[PDB]
C-alpha cells in the first residue's frame, strides 16, 4: 500500500539517493502521529459491530424505501451485504489508521469501486450516509487528535465515494 | 521542476524553417505535415533540449517568453 | 501449388503478434470530440501498461483536459504518464532495474533493447542522475523522435525490421510480448524477472 | 485477421485457383444474410450492460469466494477487472460475430490467456463458467423478438454459442 | 486481410468499444454492394483466359520492341511467366471485387511492388496497358454496378501501379 | 515496496478480520522505538560512503583477482560497477531497515540478480564478501553513539545485521 | 460533431492520400439512410410538445418518491428544467438523425456526462427512464426503417447515459 | 562491434601485456592491404543490385517451389522483404570484410537469424543456398579488374569465402 | 564495442540503413595510411617503456613533495607497486589507442567511469596528470615526424579527460 515511509522509500528510489533529514522528520511525525492513530484503531476495534448496526439502520432511516420490495435494499441477503460491505469499510478504515494514510484503502477499496457501482447500481450517497453515521458516532467515542483524524480519514473515504 | 531554479518556465515560438524543411524531405516524412509556425511551452530544465534539437533540424528559434518571471 | 500451405500473414500469426502488425497507429491531429478520444486513451493505456488493466480512479484528469484543449502535445501526455506514480508501483517497485529497464524499451518504444551495451548504459544512467532521467532519456531519444514523431501513439515496432535494429530485437520481443493477454503488473512475476538477460548476455562477447 | 470472405480468399489463394462458383454462391447467401447477422450483432451491442451485470449476478449467486476475504476477486480493483475481463470477452465475440467467424479471438483474444490466468491465480473453471452464463444470458437476449423484422436466425443464434463454446474452451 | 468489415472491426477492436451507428451502417452498405461485386467476380472468373492471353497479346502490339531476340521479353519462359504474372493480377483483382474492397490487393501485390520491379528491371507499364486492355474488355463484359465497380478496382490497380 | 505495517495489514486482510490488540500493541511499540531506528539508518547513512570506502579497501586488500587485467572489476568502468553495485545494495539493506520487511530489498535487489550476475559472469562469492565487509562496517559505525542519545539498540543492530545476511544468502 | 464523410474527411486528410472506394460507399451508405431520417426528423418535430410532456408525467409515475416535498423532483423550476431538458435532448436526437450520425449528439450532450450527473444530484437514471418511455412512444409514431434508426440513436443516448 | 584492431587489443587487454612485435607486424599488415579492401568493399556496393538481382535469379530457377502459391516468396510483400534479406545480408558480410573482423557478423546478424526463420517458417536451407549464391555471383566481380590497378589478392578472395562461408552455416 | 574510425564507420551505416558512401571509404584510406606512424610510435614506446615509468614515478614524487612521507595514501611499498602498475597500464592503453587509431579502447578502459574510483580511492588526477606530463616530455625525443604528433593527440585527450 502507501505508507508515509513506503512512499519515502519508493520516492528515495526514485532519485537513485539515500534519505535525508526532511523525511525522516516526515517519518518522526507519522510515529509521534501513529499513538492517537492507535488509540482510535482501537475504539474503533472495540465498537466495530455497534458501528456497522448504526450505520445501516441510519442508512435505512435515511433511504427506507430501498428496503421495498423489488429494490435493492429489501431482501435479508441484501441487507446482509450491506452490513458486510460497511463492515468492509470500516476493517480499511482502521488500516489507514494503523498505516498513517490512505494507502491500503485506496488500493482496496477506492481502486475500481465505480465501475462495479455503476455495473451493480450500487449508489455511492449509501454509503456516504453509513460515512456520515460513523462520524457522528465516532464524534462521541472519539476526542482530541484520534476523533479529528479518524474523521478525516472517513471523509475522505467519502469525498472520494462522491 | 520543483526547484525554484527548475521553475520559470518559458514559452516557445517555433518556426519550421526552409532549411528545416530541406533537411525533413532528406530525412524522410515520419511525421505528418504541420504549418511550418507553431508555439510550444517548456520548462527551465528542458528549455535546452527545445533549441539544441530545433538545431540539429535546421529551425530557428523566433523569440522566447517567460511563463514565470 | 505447394504440399505445405503458407498464407499470406502466416508470419504474423505463428509469430505471436499478428494484429499487432495489422493494428495501424493513432494519432491525434486535430479538434476533436470525447468518443476517439476515450479510444485514444484505452490505446494509449493498453500500451503503456503492457496490457495491465489501470483502474479508472487512477488517471489523471488534468492531464488529459490539458491534452484535449491541445496545449501539451501527446508526447508530454506520455511523459506524465510515465511520471506518475501508477507506473513505478506496477512496473519499477515490483521488478528489478535490469527487467524493469527491458519492460521500458517494450513499453515507450515498442522494441527490444539492441545489446547488453545499451542496457549497460542505460544503468548507468539511472544510477548517476535518478529515475526521471531515464524517462525523459526515451521520450527525448532521436529514435522515439523520428520512428514515432510528436503525435504518434508508441505502438510495437517489433516484429519488423527497423533502420538499424540488431538481429536480436526480433528474437527478444517475440519472446518478451507473448500476446495481447501478457500482463506486467505486480503479478505474474513475469514483469519482475528479467527474461531478457540470457539473450542479452550472448551480444557481449563473440 | 480475417473475417468470412477474407479467410475464403485465404485457402483460395492457397489451393491456386479460382473462387469457385460454389463458394461464391455461399458468400453470397451470407450477404444476403447479412442483415440479420447485422442485427444480432446490434442486439449484444445494445444489451451488454444488462448482460454483463445478470451474469455477473448468476456467477456470484453460484460463488462466494471470489467477493470473500482474499477471494480471487475480493479487492474492488480486482472486482472490476473480473466484470471487465468478461466485457472484453463479450465484445471480442460479438466482433467475431460481425466478422462471421471466429478468427479474430484465437488472432488476438484468447492466444494466451490461459497462462496470464495461471500466473495471475485466476481459476480457470470459474472463468469458463463466468463465459457460459454470458452465452446463456446473449441468448436469451437473442432470442428476443421486439422491434426486429421477424424470421429465423437459427443458425445466427447457434453460431454465436459456437463461438462462446470455443471461447470457454480456450479459457481452458 | 484488409476489409471495410475488417477496418470496422479493427477501429473498434484497438479503442475497445462495442459497435455503434455508424460503422454498422458502413456494413449495411457492404452487405448490399456485395451482390453486384460478388457477380462481377463471378463473370471476371467466367472469362479469364481471353483477358490474360489477349493481354499479353496487347502487351505485345504496345511493345513489338520486347519480342525480338536478345531482349528482355524474349524467351518462352518470359511469356510464360507474363501469363503467370496477368493472370495473378487478375485473381487478385476477383479478389478485391469479392471482398469489396481494395485489401488484398494492398496485401498482396502493392506491397512493396516498387522495389521488386526495379530489381528485375519490370517495367510497370506492360502491366498497365495489360490493365488497359483488361478495361476494354470489361466495358463489355459487364453491366452497370457491377462494371462501375469492377473498373473502379483495376483503376485502383493501375493508379497504385502509378 | 511493503513494511512491517503493510504486511499486517495484508495478513490482517487475508483472514478478513480486523487488526489484533496485540498485533496492535506490538506496532505500537515498534514505533515507540522508531526513532533509534530512524537514527541508526542516518548513522548508515552519513557513514555509508565511509562504509563503502572501508569495505572497498579491505576486499581489495584481501582480493587482488580482482585488480589485475582478466578480473570482473579490472577495467575503471567495470570495477565502478563493482563500487556502485556495493553501494546500492548497502541503499536497499537501509530502505529494508527503514520498512522493517524485506519484501522492498526482494522487489529491488533480490528477484533476479543472481541470474544477472551469472549472464555477467560475475563471481556471487565476492559480492557477499563485500556485503560482510559492509555489515562489519556498518555495524561498527552504528555502534558508535556520537552526537546521539545513548540506548538499547541491540534490537536494530541484530537486525541490520540480519537484512545483510538475507542480502548475502540471496547473492550466495 | 461528425457526419461519416466529416470522419472520411478526417482520415483522407491525416494520411495525407486521397479517397479510396471505402470511405465513397460510406458515403453512399449515409445518403441512403438520409431519407428515413429525414421523416423521422419530421415527425419527431411534430410530436415533441407530447413528448416533453408525457415524458414529465412518465418520471414522475416511475419515480414518485422524487415528486414528494424535499428534493430534485420536488419544485416548480425543477419540472421546468425537466421539460426544456427533454426538449433539448430530443432536439439533439433530430439534429443527430438530420445528420444521420451522434456526432451532434456527443459534442452537445455526452461530454462530461457523468461528472455533471453527480455533481448536481441528477439521477442518470431519470434521464434513462425518459429516453426509454420516448421509445415507447415512438415505435408506434414512426413506422418501418425511421422507426429502426430513431430507436438505434436514442439507444444509443441511452448507452451513453447508462 | 569489435574489428581486427579491436580484437588485437581485446587480446592484449586480456592477458594484460603490451603489443608483441609481431603483433604490430600483422597489424601493419592489414594497414598495408586496407587499400585492396577499399577496392573490393567498393566493387560489392557498386554491383550490389546486379548481384542481388541475379543471385535472386537463380535461387528462385533452382527452387521454383518458393516462388508459387503457397510459398514464402508468393504473396509478394514476401518477395519484397525477401529483397530485403537478400541485400541486408550482403551489406553485413561487406561490414565484415572491411572490418577484416567477422564479429560484427557474428554478433549483430547471425545471433537471431536462426530462431528468426523458425518463428518465420522460412526453409533455411534455400538461404543457404541464396547466400552461397550470393558468393557465387560476386566472385565475379571480386575477380573483375575494369577501371582498377591490377594485382593479386588471393587473400581477400578467401576471406570473403569464408566470411559467405560462416553466414551459411549460421543460417544452415 | 569499441569506437574507432572503422567501427564507427560501419556502425553509421548500419544505423542509417544504407551502405558505404565516398566519406567513408576516404576515412578508411586514410585511417590506413596513419596507421603506419602509429605502428612506429606504439613499437618505438613498446622499446623503452621501463625508462618512461621510472621517470614518472620519480617525476610524480618531486612534483609534490608532500606525497611519501608516511601516515598518507601514497606512502608504503605496496604503494610504489601500485603506483608503477598504474603507469604501466596508462602507457598500455595509451599504446592500445595509438594503434586503434582512435581513443575508444582509452575511453571504455579507464574513462569510462574514472571519476567514481577517485572519489572512492582519494585520488586527485594531478599526480597522472603530472605523470603523463614528464611522458610527453620524454616522448618529445622518442618519436619522429607523423609519430610524435600521433601519440600527442591521443595522449592529450586523455589528460583532457583526467581534467
Ligand atoms: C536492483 C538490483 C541490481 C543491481 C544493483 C544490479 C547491479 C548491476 N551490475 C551489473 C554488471 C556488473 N557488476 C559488477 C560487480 C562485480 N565486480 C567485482 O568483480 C565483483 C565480483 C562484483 C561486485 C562485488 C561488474 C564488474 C559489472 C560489469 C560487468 C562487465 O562489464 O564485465 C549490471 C548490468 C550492466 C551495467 O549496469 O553496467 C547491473 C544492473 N543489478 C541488479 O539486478
Ligand atoms: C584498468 C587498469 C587499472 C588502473 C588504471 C588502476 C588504478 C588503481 N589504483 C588503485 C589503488 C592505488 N593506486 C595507488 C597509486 C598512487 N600512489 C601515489 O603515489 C599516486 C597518487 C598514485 C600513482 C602515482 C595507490 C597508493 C593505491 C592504494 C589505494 C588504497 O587502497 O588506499 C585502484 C583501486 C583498486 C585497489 O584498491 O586494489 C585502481 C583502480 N588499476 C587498474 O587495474
Ligand atoms: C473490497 C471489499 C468489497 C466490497 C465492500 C464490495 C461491495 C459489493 N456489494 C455487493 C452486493 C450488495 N451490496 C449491497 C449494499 C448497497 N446496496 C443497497 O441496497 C444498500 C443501501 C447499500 C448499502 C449501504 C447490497 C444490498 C448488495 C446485494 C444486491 C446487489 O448486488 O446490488 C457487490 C456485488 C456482488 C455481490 O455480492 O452479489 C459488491 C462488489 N465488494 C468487495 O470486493
Ligand atoms: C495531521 C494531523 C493533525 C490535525 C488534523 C491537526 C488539527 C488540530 N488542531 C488543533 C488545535 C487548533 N485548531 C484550530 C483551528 C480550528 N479551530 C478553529 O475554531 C477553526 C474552526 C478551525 C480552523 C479551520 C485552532 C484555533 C486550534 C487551537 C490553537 C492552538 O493550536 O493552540 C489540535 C489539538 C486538539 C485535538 O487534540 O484535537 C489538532 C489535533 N493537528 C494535527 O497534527
Ligand atoms: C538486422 C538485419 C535483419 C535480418 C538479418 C533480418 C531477417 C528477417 N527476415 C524477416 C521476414 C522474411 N524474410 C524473408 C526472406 C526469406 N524467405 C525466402 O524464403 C527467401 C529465400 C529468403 C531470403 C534470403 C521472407 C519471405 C520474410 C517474410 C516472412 C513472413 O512474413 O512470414 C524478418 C521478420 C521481420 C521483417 O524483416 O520483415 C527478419 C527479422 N531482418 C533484419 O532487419
Ligand atoms: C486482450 C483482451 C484482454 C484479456 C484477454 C485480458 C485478461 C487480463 N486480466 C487481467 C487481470 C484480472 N482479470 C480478472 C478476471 C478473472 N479473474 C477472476 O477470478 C474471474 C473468474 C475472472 C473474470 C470473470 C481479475 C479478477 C483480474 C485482477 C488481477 C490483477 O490484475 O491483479 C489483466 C491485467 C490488466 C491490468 O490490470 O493492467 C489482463 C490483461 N485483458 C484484456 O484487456
Ligand atoms: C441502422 C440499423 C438498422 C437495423 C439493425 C435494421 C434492422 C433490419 N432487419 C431486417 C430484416 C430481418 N432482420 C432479422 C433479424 C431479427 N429477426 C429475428 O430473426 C431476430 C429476433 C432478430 C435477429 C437479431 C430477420 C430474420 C430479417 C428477415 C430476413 C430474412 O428472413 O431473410 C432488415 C431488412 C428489411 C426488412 O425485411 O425489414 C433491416 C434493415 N435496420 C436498420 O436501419
Ligand atoms: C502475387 C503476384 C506476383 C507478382 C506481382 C509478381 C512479380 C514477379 N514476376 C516475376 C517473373 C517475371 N515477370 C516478368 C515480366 C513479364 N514477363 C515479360 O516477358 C513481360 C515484359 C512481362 C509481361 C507484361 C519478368 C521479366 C520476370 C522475371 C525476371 C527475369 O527472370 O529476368 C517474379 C520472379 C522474378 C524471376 O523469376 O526472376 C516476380 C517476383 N510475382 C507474383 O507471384
Ligand atoms: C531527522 C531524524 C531524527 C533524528 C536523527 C532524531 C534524533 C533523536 N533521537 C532521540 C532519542 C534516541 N535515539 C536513539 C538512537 C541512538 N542512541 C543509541 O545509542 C544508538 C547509538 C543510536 C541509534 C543506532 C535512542 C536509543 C534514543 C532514546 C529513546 C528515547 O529518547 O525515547 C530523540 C529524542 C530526544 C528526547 O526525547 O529528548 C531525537 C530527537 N530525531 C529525528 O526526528
Ligand atoms: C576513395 C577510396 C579509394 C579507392 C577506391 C582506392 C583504390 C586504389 N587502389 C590503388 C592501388 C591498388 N589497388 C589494388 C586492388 C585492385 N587491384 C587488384 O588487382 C584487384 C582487381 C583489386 C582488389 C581486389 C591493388 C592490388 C593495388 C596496387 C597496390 C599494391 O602494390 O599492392 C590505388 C592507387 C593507384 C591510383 O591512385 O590510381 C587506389 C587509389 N583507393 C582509395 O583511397
Amino acid at each position: 500500500s502507501r505508507t508515509v515511509i513506503t512512499e519515502v522509500i519508493a520516492t528515495a528510489d526514485s532519485q537513485g539517493r539515500f534519505l535525508n533529514s526532511t523525511e525522516l522528520q516526515a517519518a518522526f511525525g507519522r510515529f509521534e502521529r501513529a499513538v492517537p492513530a492507535i488509540e482510535a484503531a482501537r475504539a474503533l476495534t472495540k465498537n466495530q459491530d455497534a458501528l456497522v448496526k448504526g450505520a445501516v439502520q441510519a442508512v435505512f432511516k435515511k433511504f427506507p424505501y430501498v428496503t421495498q420490495p423489488g429494490e435493492k435494499g429489501y431482501g435479508d441477503s441484501n441487507q446482509a451485504k450491506c452490513a458486510r460491505d460497511i463492515g468492509y469499510y470500516l476493517r480499511f478504515i482502521t488500516y489507514s489508521l494503523v498505516a498513517s494514510g490512505t494507502g491500503p484503502l485506496d488500493d482496496y477499496v477506492i481502486a475500481g469501486l465505480r465501475e462495479v457501482n455503476r455495473a451493480f447500481n450500487l449508489n455511492p450517497l449509501w454509503y456516504i450516509e453509513a460515512l456520515n453515521y460513523i462520524k457522528g458516532e465516532t464524534g462521541k467515542l472519539l476526542s482530541g487528535q484520534s476523533k479529528t483524524e479518524a474523521l478525516l480519514y472517513i471523509d475522505h473515504a467519502i469525498n472520494a465515494l462522491s | 521542476a520543483i526547484t525554484t531554479q527548475g521553475k520559470r518556465i518559458y514559452k516557445i515560438t517555433v518556426s519550421e524553417a526552409g532549411a528545416y524543411a530541406t533537411n525533413k524531405h532528406r530525412t524522410g516524412y515520419r511525421a505528418p505535415i504541420r504549418q511550418s509556425n507553431y508555439t510550444l511551452t517548456v520548462p527551465y530544465d528542458r528549455f535546452l533540449p527545445e533549441m539544441i534539437r530545433l538545431h540539429q533540424s535546421g529551425a530557428k528559434i523566433v523569440n522566447v517568453t517567460s511563463v514565470i518571471s | 501449388p505447394s504440399p505445405l500451405e503458407q498464407t499470406n500473414t502466416y508470419g504474423q500469426e505463428r509469430v505471436q503478434a499478428n494484429a499487432v502488425l495489422e493494428t495501424p497507429q493513432v494519432t491525434l491531429r486535430a479538434p476533436f470530440t470525447e468518443e476517439q478520444f476515450q479510444g485514444a486513451l484505452y490505446a494509449i493505456y493498453k500500451q503503456v501498461f503492457g496490457n495491465t488493466y489501470v483502474m479508472e480512479s487512477e488517471r489523471p484528469a488534468t492531464a488529459e483536459s490539458q491534452l484535449r484543449d491541445g496545449r501539451i502535445t501527446v508526447r508530454g501526455f506520455i511523459r506524465l504518464l510515465a511520471k506518475s506514480d501508477t507506473y513505478k508501483a506496477r512496473f519499477f517497485n515490483p521488478a528489478t532495474q535490469t527487467r524493469f529497464i527491458e519492460l521500458n524499451h517494450k513499453l515507450l518504444l515498442g522494441r527490444a533493447p539492441y545489446d547488453q551495451a545499451e542496457i549497460s548504459r542505460h544503468v548507468a544512467l539511472y544510477t548517476s542522475q535518478g529515475y526521471e532521467a531515464e524517462i525523459d532519456s526515451y521520450l527525448d531519444s532521436e529514435e522515439y523522435q523520428e520512428c514515432f514523431g510528436e503525435d504518434t501513439v508508441p505502438f510495437f515496432r517489433g516484429f519488423t525490421s527497423q533502420p538499424g535494429q540488431s538481429t536480436e530485437a526480433f528474437n527478444r520481443m517475440v519472446t518478451l510480448y507473448d500476446g495481447y493477454a501478457t500482463s506486467d503488473s505486480e503479478w505474474d512475476r513475469g514483469g519482475q524477472s528479467a527474461r531478457l538477460t540470457d539473450s542479452l548476455a550472448r551480444s557481449t562477447m563473440d | 485477421m480475417n473475417d468470412v470472405f477474407t479467410r475464403a480468399i485465404a485457402q483460395a489463394d492457397l489451393k491456386g485457383s479460382f473462387l469457385l462458383e460454389s463458394d461464391l454462391d455461399k458468400l453470397a447467401s451470407f450477404a444476403k444474410e447479412g442483415v440479420k447477422r447485422l442485427d444480432a450483432v446490434a442486439a449484444l451491442t445494445n444489451n451488454a450492460p444488462a448482460i454483463i451485470s445478470d451474469a455477473a449476478h448468476k456467477l456470484f449467486a453460484e460463488q462466494q469466494e471470489l467477493i470473500q476475504p482474499g477471494g480471487n476477486a475480493y479487492p474492488h480493483r480486482r472486482m472490476a477487472a473480473c466484470l471487465r475481463d468478461m466485457e472484453i470477452i463479450l465484445r471480442y465475440v460479438s466482433y467475431a460475430l460481425l466478422a462471421g467467424d471466429a478468427s479474430v479471438l484465437d488472432d488476438r483474444c484468447l492466444n494466451g490467456l490461459r497462462e496470464t490466468y495461471n500466473a495471475l491465480g485466476t481459476p480457470t473453471q470459474s472463468v469458463a463458467r463466468a463465459v457460459q452464463l454470458m452465452k446463456d444470458a446473449a441468448m436469451v437476449h437473442l432470442k428476443s423478438t421486439a422491434n426486429v423484422t421477424v424470421g429465423d436466425c437459427s443458425s445466427l443464434y447457434s453460431e454465436a454459442a459456437t463461438y462462446f463454446d470455443k471461447a470457454a474452451a480456450s479459457i481452458a
